[PDB]
């Protein structure tokens, strides 16, 4: 394995932030549609990482309580 | 965190996270963190390198699924080469 280059660094945080997100308004948009003012729950959150399969390894990390 | 931010700038007007959710988010950003590293050190393995490239990371996102985000990162990618 080789180092971790600054390039790398850079590109790790922010595509995480793109992630943070993308899975925030995803759970939301899921739940509200594009209804505004709503209060996101964690049902929300392990709703859409049970549904979206681009999610699914955040199944254990985020499961449905 | 930063991640309050983060958080309710992805959210519409005037919506709240519960500490729950965004604790859950948290903790999910973390995992895809480790996990996109983890994608991209393999694929650097298939593609021969011995180093992580940002092609590497930007192929593994659209590899995971995440095409949306490559647009962004190639625009910021390129903005901070020439800084």
């Amino acid at each position: 394995t080789g180092l971790i280059t600054n390039e790398v660094l850079f590109l790790m945080t922010k595509c995480t932030e793109l992630f943070v997100r993308h899975l925030a308004g995803a759970a939301y948009t899921e739940e509200f549609g594009q209804r505004p003012g709503e209060a996101l729950k964690y049902e929300h959150l392990s709703q859409v990482v049970n549904k979206n399969k681009n999610l699914e390894f955040l199944l254990q990390i985020v499961p449905q309580k | 965190a930063v991640i309050g931010r983060l958080i309710k700038e992805a959210l519409p007007e005037s919506a709240s996270v519960s500490k729950e959710a965004r604790a859950a988010i948290a903790r999910a950003a973390s995992v895809f963190a480790i996990f996109v590293t983890s994608s991209s050190t393999a694929l650097a393995h298939k593609q021969n390198h011995k180093t992580i490239t940002a092609k590497d990371i930007l192929q593994t996102l659209t590899e995971l699924d995440f095409e949306s985000f490559v647009p962004s990162l190639t625009q910021d990618l390129e903005v901070y080469r020439k800084v």
